[PDB]
């Protein structure tokens, strides 16, 4: 439903948000296997989170 | 401080939702003139001697 994929989109952005504020929730080295591809580490973080 | 983290994002997600909407009904209102003075068309034609 569009109601349904709306708000995980919401919410999923809201959460990412508040995880990469202040110092980040996890470590660097989690970062740099995300980001090997050449993606950012918000978005590779997001889409593992998904 | 990971468990701090990880209840504030849960928090956020719970205040997403929404409360109610507000909006104004004026659709197919019209404001009103007011006319002063009521058309009459009568004019009173009379010989010069009143015949």
């Amino acid at each position: 439903t569009s109601g349904s994929i709306i708000n995980h989109a919401n919410n999923l952005n809201k959460v990412i948000n508040h995880v990469f504020a202040d110092k980040p929730l996890i470590s660097e080295t989690m970062l740099k296997i995300l980001t090997i591809d050449g993606t950012t580490g918000k978005d590779g973080y997001r889409n593992w989170l998904d | 401080e990971d468990m701090a983290k990880i209840y504030g994002a849960v928090a956020a997600v719970s205040k997403n939702v929404n409360s109610s909407v507000t909006y104004e009904v004026k659709r197919g209102t019209h404001e009103l003139i007011k006319v002063p003075t009521i058309p009459h068309n009568l004019v009173l034609i009379q010989s010069d001697n009143g015949k």
